[PDB]
Order: C-alpha cells, then sequence, then structure tokens
C-alpha cells in the first residue's frame, strides 16, 4: 500500500504493508524519513498484537497481513513505513511496499497574506493559510510555485504555514501570481 | 525444513 | 500416534588440519532425510529419503543457506568457548546442538525442543515452557543472558509452532507411505551353553518400527532384573531395528522362564518359552 | 569426558547360506566423534564399505553404522575392526550368526 | 549510529565502474548491501557473514561484492546504467562472540546517493540569493520572514541551512521537501529550491543581526575530468548573507 494518508495531528493513523514472500517468521516495522536511513520501530514474533509506547503492530501469518497503528499522531510521525520480513536472527530482511504517512497540523489563528520581497533582483511570499488549502503548482509555464511549508516558532509554540513563487518578467504581481488559489485575504 | 539464523554463543 | 522431526549438528574443530569439521542430519521420527557434510564434494543439503527428493530447487538452495548460516555460527562459538574456558588452541573440542519439534494424529503442535552441548556435556537447553533457558555452568549464563536479550526464545517458539509443524504435516503427508507404518516384531529364541551348569537363554526380537520396544524376563510371574542384559536397539538399514535381550539361566529349569515383548504393532503381549 | 564406543556386529537379515545379504557393524555411546570403522572379510579390508552420516544419542553420544552387501557362506569368516582414542589398540569383534 | 558507508555522494558516467565501502557496527559480524530506487522500495542485494557469502537476492552478474576479514565490506557496480541510479544502503546485523552487547536489530547507515549521467557536462552548481521581509509583514502581523532561493543546480544533491551570527538555527526554519523542475519536459533539467526562516519583527529590525543560507552542493569528488573552460562544479558551499534594516 502507497500512501499518503493525511491523518490530522492527534488522530489514530494506521498503516498496513504488503508481503509477498511467504516464509517470512518475524516482522518489523522501520521508519525513514526522507533522505534518512531507515531505523527500526516495532519488532513482532508471534501471530496477533503487540504495543509499544504509541505504537501498536499486529501481524496474521496465514493472510500475510502486518499492521502499525500510530496513537496521537505527531507532526514528526510523517515519514515512510516499511514492514520486513526474516526468519532468524541474522537472515535476510526483505522489504515490502511501505507507505507514506503525512500529519497535517492544525492552526489555531490564520491570517492568510501574500508579500513581495526585494533584494538585489522579486517573490511573492503567502504565508499564515489555513491547513486546508490546495496549493496549485503552475498557471503558466514560465511561473514556478512551490508547495507548502509549515514554519514552527517554537519560542512561542507557534506554527504557521506558507509557499512561494517567483519568475522574472513584467507579467509577474503577487495579486496573479495564484491564479489558482482560495483563500479570500490579502495584504 | 531449517531454521533462518541463530545468535553466536 | 505422535510424530517429530529433529536436526541435529556436530561442529569439530581439528587444529591444523584445515577449518571445523560440520555434520548436520534431518531426522522424521526415526527416517534420516537430509544431511550435510563439510567435507563432501557437493557443499550443497543432500537428501538422503525417497520421500524428500521431490522438492524443487527452491527448497534446497533455501536448505543449503540455511545449514552453511548454521555452520558459521557454530564456527564462531567453538572459538568463543575455546576462550570462555581457556581451553588450549591444539585441543579438539565438539559442539552438538539439536532441535525439533512434535505433533500429534490429527498434525497439532505438541511441543518443541532445542538443546545445545559442548564436549558432550550439557552447555544450554530451552525449558519446557518455551520462554526461558536453564544454563549448566557460570560461562553459559553469559550465552542465556545473551540470548534473553537477543529475544531468541521467541523467534523460536515462531519457528516452532510455525515452519516446523507445517514442514512436519507435509512431510508426513508426502512419504506416509512409510513414515506412518508399524511393522510388529518377529521374535524367537536361542540357547547356548555356556558351561555344564548354566546357559544364556537370549531373546531376539527383529524387523521392527519404530525403535520403541520393551523386552522382559519373568521366572514364574516376577521379573528378574538381576542377570537381564539388554542391548542397544540397532538400525537393521533397510528402515527397521532390531533388539535382543539374553539371561543367563541354570541347565535344568529353561522351561520356567519367560520372554515378554511389548510393542505398538502387536494387539497383546508376546510370550516366548523355549 | 571420553567414552569408549560399544561394537555390534551382526547382518540385515537372518543369515540364510547361499543368499545376499549386509553384514552391520554398529557402533554407538562413544565420544568423541573420531573414530575408524573397517570391516574384515577373513582379515583383511573391505573397501567397498558405506557408513551412514553421523549423529548422537540423548546422552551426546555418538553412533555409527557401517553397511557391505555380501554372501554368508560356510567358510567365510567376518569382523569388525574398531580403532577409537579410548582404545590403546584397535579392537576386533567377531560375527557370529549362531548367537 | 555506529555504521559508516564512503562515499556519501557520487556522480559517474554509463559504463563506469565504482566501489562503495561500509564499516559496520562494532560489535556487529554480518553486512547486508541494499538498493532503494524511486520505483521499487528497498530490494535486497546481498549479505555477508563474517568473511563468506550468507545470503543473495536478485543481484546482477555486473554487481560484485567482498566482506574482508576486517569485518568491512565493498560493494563493486561495473557497466553502469542510467538505471542504476539509487540510494545503496549498508545494514549490519549479527551479534559477534562474547559478552558482546548490542540490539538483536539490523543498524543501518547514512547512505550513499549513486547517479549516472549519460554526460557530466550538464552539472551545475547552485545559485543562491536571500529575500528581506516586506514592510507589509512587520505590521501586519508583527513577524518577519526571509527567504533563500536556490537555483540552477543539477543533479538533486543538496542540502540547505539557516545560520544567524554563525549558529545554525532550527526554530521557525522550513525548507521545500522537493526540489522543483526547472523545465519539467527536458530529462536532464536543473532544479530549484526554496527556504523561509521567520523571527519576531523587531529581532529583525535590529541592524546588527547577520542571516546567513548556506547551501551544501555535492557534485564532483575533484577526480573527475573536466575539459569545458567554466569551473569545476565540485562538492562545494554556496552561501547568501543578509543583515536587518532599521526602516
Amino acid at each position: 500500500n502507497s500512501g499518503p494518508l493525511s491523518v490530522p495531528e492527534g488522530a489514530i493513523a494506521s498503516l498496513n504493508c504488503t508481503y509477498s514472500d511467504r516464509g517470512s517468521q518475524s516482522f518489523f516495522w522501520y521508519r525513514q524519513y526522507s533522505g534518512k536511513s531507515p531505523e527500526l520501530i516495532m519488532s513482532i514474533y508471534s501471530n496477533g498484537d503487540k504495543e509499544d509506547g504509541r505504537f501498536t503492530a499486529q501481524l496474521n501469518k496465514a493472510s500475510q497481513y502486518v499492521s502499525l497503528l500510530i496513537r496521537d499522531s505527531q507532526p514528526s510521525d510523517s515519514a515512510t513505513y516499511l514492514c520486513a520480513g526474516n526468519t532468524g536472527t541474522a537472515s535476510k530482511l526483505t522489504f515490502g511496499t511501505g507507505t507514506r504517512l503525512q500529519v497535517t497540523l492544525n492552526i489555531q489563528n490564520p491570517d492568510p497574506a501574500v508579500y513581495q520581497l526585494r533584494d538585489s533582483k522579486s517573490v511573492c511570499l503567502f504565508t499564515d493559510f489555513d491547513s486546508q488549502t490546495n496549493v496549485s503548482q503552475s498557471k503558466d509555464s514560465d511561473v514556478y510555485i512551490t508547495d507548502k511549508c509549515v514554519l514552527d516558532m517554537r519560542s512561542m509554540d507557534f506554527k504557521s504555514n506558507s509557499a512561494v513563487a517567483w519568475s522574472n518578467k513584467s507579467d509577474f504581481a503577487c495579486a496573479n501570481a495564484f491564479n489558482n488559489s482560495i483563500i479570500p485575504e490579502d495584504t | 525444513a531449517l531454521h533462518g539464523g541463530w545468535t553466536t554463543k | 500416534g505422535s510424530h517429530s522431526m529433529r536436526y541435529f549438528f556436530t561442529s569439530v574443530s581439528r587444529p591444523g588440519r584445515g577449518e571445523p569439521r560440520f555434520i548436520a542430519v534431518g531426522y522424521v521420527d526415526d527416517t534420516q532425510f537430509v544431511r550435510f557434510d563439510s567435507d563432501a564434494a557437493s557443499q550443497r543439503m543432500e537428501p538422503r529419503a525417497p520421500w524428500i527428493e521431490q522438492e524443487g530447487p527452491e527448497y534446497w538452495d533455501q536448505e543449503t543457506r540455511n545449514v552453511k548460516a548454521q555452520s558459521q555460527t557454530d564456527r564462531v562459538d567453538l572459538g568463543t568457548l575455546r576462550g570462555y574456558y581457556n581451553q588450549s588452541e591444539a585441543g579438539s573440542h565438539t559442539i552438538q546442538i539439536m532441535y525439533g519439534c512434535d505433533v500429534g494424529s490429527d498434525g497439532r503442535f505438541l511441543r518443541g525442543y532445542r538443546q545445545d552441548a559442548y564436549d558432550g556435556k550439557d552447555y544450554i537447553a530451552l525449558n519446557e515452557d518455551l520462554r526461558s533457558w536453564t544454563a549448566a555452568d557460570m560461562a553459559a549464563q553469559i550465552t542465556k543472558r545473551k540470548w534473553e536479550a537477543a529475544h531468541e526464545a521467541e523467534q523460536l517458539r515462531a519457528y516452532l509452532d510455525g515452519t516446523c509443524v507445517e514442514w512436519l504435516r507435509r512431510y508426513l503427508e508426502n512419504g506416509k507411505e512409510t513414515l506412518q507404518r508399524t511393522d510388529p516384531p518377529k521374535t524367537h529364541m536361542t540357547h547356548h551353553p555356556i558351561s555344564d551348569h548354566e546357559a544364556t537363554l537370549r531373546c531376539w526380537a527383529l524387523g521392527f518400527y519404530p525403535a520403541e520396544i520393551t523386552l522382559t524376563w519373568q521366572r514364574d510371574g516376577e521379573d528378574q532384573t538381576q542377570d537381564t542384559e539388554l542391548v542397544e536397539t540397532r538400525p537393521a538399514g533397510d528402515g527397521t531395528f532390531q533388539k535382543w535381550a539374553a539371561v543367563v539361566v541354570p541347565s535344568g529349569e529353561e522351561q520356567r522362564y519367560t520372554c515378554h515383548v511389548q510393542h505398538e504393532g502387536l494387539p497383546k503381549p508376546l510370550t516366548l518359552r523355549w | 569426558i571420553q567414552r569408549t564406543p560399544k561394537i555390534q556386529v551382526y547382518s540385515r537379515h537372518p543369515a540364510e547360506n547361499g543368499k545376499s545379504n549386509f553384514l552391520n557393524c554398529y557402533v554407538s555411546g562413544f565420544h568423541p566423534s573420531d573414530i575408524e570403522v573397517d570391516l574384515l572379510k577373513n582379515g583383511e579390508r573391505i573397501e567397498k564399505v558405506e557408513h551412514s552420516d553421523l549423529s548422537f544419542s540423548k546422552d551426546w553420544s555418538f553412533y555409527l553404522l557401517y553397511y557391505t552387501e555380501f554372501t554368508p557362506t560356510e567358510k567365510d569368516e567376518y569382523a569388525c575392526r574398531v580403532n577409537h582414542v579410548t582404545l590403546s589398540q584397535p579392537k576386533i569383534v567377531k560375527w557370529d550368526r549362531d548367537m | 549510529s555506529g555504521v559508516t558507508q564512503t562515499p556519501k555522494h557520487l556522480i559517474t558516467a554509463t559504463g563506469q565502474r565504482v566501489t562503495l565501502r561500509c564499516s559496520p557496527r562494532s560489535g556487529d559480524l554480518s553486512v547486508y548491501w541494499y538498493q532503494q530506487s524511486l520505483d521499487q522500495g528497498l530490494q535486497f542485494l546481498i549479505q555477508y557473514y563474517n568473511g563468506e557469502e550468507r545470503a543473495k537476492g536478485n543481484i546482477l552478474e555486473r554487481f560484485s561484492a567482498q566482506q574482508f576479514p576486517d569485518l568491512h565490506s565493498e560493494l563493486n557496480l561495473s557497466s553502469l546504467e542510467l538505471g542504476d541510479s539509487a540510494l545503496y544502503f549498508c545494514a549490519s546485523s549479527g551479534l559477534a562472540g562474547g559478552p558482546v552487547s548490542g540490539a538483536n536489530v539490523l543498524t543501518f547507515g547514512a547512505g550513499s546517493r549513486l547517479t549516472v549521467l549519460e554526460d557530466l557536462n550538464k552539472v551545475f552548481p547552485p545559485e543562491v540569493a536571500v529575500f528581506e521581509p516586506s514592510e507589509a509583514e512587520i505590521s501586519h502581523t508583527q513577524k518577519a520572514t526571509l527567504v533563500c532561493l536556490a537555483t540552477g543546480f543539477f543533479p538533486d544533491h543538496v542540502e540547505l541551512s539557516w545560520w544567524v551570527n554563525g549558529k545554525e538555527v532550527h526554530s521557525g526554519v522550513c525548507t521545500d521537501p522537493q526540489p522543483l523542475k526547472e523545465q519539467p519536459a527536458l530529462n536532464d533539467s536543473r532544479y530549484s529550491l526554496s527556504s523561509r526562516l521567520r523571527v519576531s519583527a523587531t529581532f529583525w529590525q535590529n541592524p546588527r543581526n547577520h542571516f546567513r543560507c548556506q547551501v551544501q552542493f555535492y557534485g564532483l569528488s575533484e577526480n573527475d575530468e573536466w575539459t569545458q573552460d567554466r569551473a569545476k562544479p565540485v562538492t562545494q558551499i554556496v552561501s547568501a548573507e543578509a543583515w536587518g534594516r532599521a526602516d
């Protein structure tokens, strides 16, 4: 199973894995952040359920079903989760198709607006928008719009979203930069 | 069949 | 009746004569069906029973890989234990490992076991509860803590109630013609006069399967274990077993002794009289 | 630490003179595993002798079985020569049909 | 971690041979080599155990591997193809004899990203520029968000960071997950990346604060041949600085 899931913060995420080889005996849940290396988070040996901290692994070998249950999902859980199986201590691990988990953040006080930054050249910053706001990628071809971003000022526990578009032409104004956008609140 | 691996003593 | 599958491994350090010798043998209840010799030319898991040769190449590759893995681990453990006991490097030492699982008549899992020994003495065994380990000496406490930290009991238990029992059911279903048979023992009696006063009255039972058989002697109702010399049940080679039990009797009262044979292939315990 | 092999020389079937059979030498209860086992016909070695693969009983004592095909006769006597670390000199056990 | 892979980034052409070295964790005997492409997941390549071969999976004949008696391993790839560009991981499990402590788990290494190109003449370092917060944001939300834009680089190897007064900062920082292909139609197009750092309004109004955006670009290892007259696109760092305004 390939994601993403888009489970909001504080909810219960549930992943499952498709494993091909029917000969494995012990199963493992690894977590891998983008670019980093897979780190083990769960080990399960007996058929049935097992729980550790916020995580709960589940296994049914007869049907090759492996599942993970993340309780009280946090933004620090957004990663690819992989399942692996082996037949012994130093046997070979075979990984299945992992699943991407993305935990969305809930903003209390949104204040959507679009600004313009000038330095040695022009970009339009669109920040402080709601969590439920789809950001389209490109109205034109000579324009570049990136996806969302989450700034967490930890000195205030203040979490906000942002996105940036830029170009080099006279046909680029911050009022028409986000042609495929939604929120009715501006500068 | 046999087992897959075992830990050294 | 119940059935069992077991694996036996022997590693012998022969210093100066190359790497340690490693021999692995697989039994289904009394019948050797796989074997591996570290000095054999094939270096592969080889069949020894007619009902195992029908497995695909994937099976043989997997069994070869697992056997060689066991051999590597045991070759490491040889040096580990030689250093544990501060033993000389020129001495030849032996590690022996046995593990397996039992099933019932309907095929349900009954029990499992693993036992490891060093130089013929018990080193470390799996308890009956399949969750703890029993260690003999202080050197084995190291291995006990090491295997407890590695959750090895849980992985072995997951191997026993799973892969082991399923493959044993497969073996029993494939070789059902020769593995679920009960050959009754054919019995007879010989009389050898040792001197003019006493004579050896020997009771023979041949061609029985399995090897579990009871040979008893009675002098008019009571078992006299003062002269009954039993003998290790020996394999005939074709798949059956043989066993004899003799007794020294004063010449003239051979008619007062009786040989009783108890085996699962006999409806009633037979009685033999010279 | 060391244990002496128990030797048993016998035949697969009741040895009927003039009919093919097998000659078994079954050693058990020995330790260590290194052991030489030869089958002697009238005193000389037999080279077409196949043995089983090494296993051990519950007391960690090894057991091997050596066998060879033959045809028993009246004048031919057979024996088994076992040499082990626990034996100062090789032990010879003769075959006995009338046993 | 305990597991060490070398190199971390490698850029070579087709038909070449590369070698990946891996020293396992102190106390482990077995060494596993896995391959992770974007299409599939982690594919098992090979596993050695104490010098001998322990397991082999779906691995091409062009791939050789070895484990030396010092427990460190090498993986050699020959006749490289474009499809061979993936992320190769080295893990270590198995516990050496004795009272050696450690978890009975696979400990993965930092990985080594290999990118195979048809020609290295399309490798370009990034250009980094910092855009200062607008007057509107300082007065509207009492905050200040600096943006950093690193454009015109290939391949994808890049790491972006923010340094305030010489200290790498992470609070109030957000970097883009994936770079944006400038021309999504070209197979060998360049990429761009954006990052954002948000502080209070009065903090940016301090004219003595120095904010630097640093982009570590991984490229040629100063051993590859370079014929064109422009500078070697080698592993380097491009930075863009900015001071605080008072107006």
